[PDB]
């Protein structure tokens, strides 16, 4: 009779290596202090 | 038992596409707006000795 390769045992004799990509990331702006907090740490403004 | 019978392998991706051009990058403007101004006065002094 005839048979389907799917009904014989499969051994491999590939090595495996498993290898992904680096996914893409995004940098947001961040800031300690803007400029307007540096500014403003002033006890007074003289031109205000 | 068979031997495994060859994996279809992985391609190259397409690439990015890139289009060529010229930028210029603005950002907000900080520098106070200068121009050039003349004072006329008087000093006005009054001594009493």
């Amino acid at each position: 009779h005839q048979l389907s390769r799917a009904d014989v045992t499969t051994v491999s004799t590939f090595i495996d290596l498993n290898i992904t990509m680096l996914e893409d990331h995004e940098f947001v702006p961040l800031e300690v202090y803007t400029r307007h907090e540096i500014k403003d740490s002033g006890l007074l403004d003289y031109t205000e | 038992v068979q031997f495994e019978q060859p994996r279809r392998c992985p391609t190259r991706p397409e690439g990015q596409n890139y289009t060529e051009g010229i930028a210029v990058v603005f950002k907000e403007n900080i520098a106070p707006y200068k121009f050039k101004a003349t004072m006329y006065y008087k000093d006005v002094t009054v001594s009493q000795v």
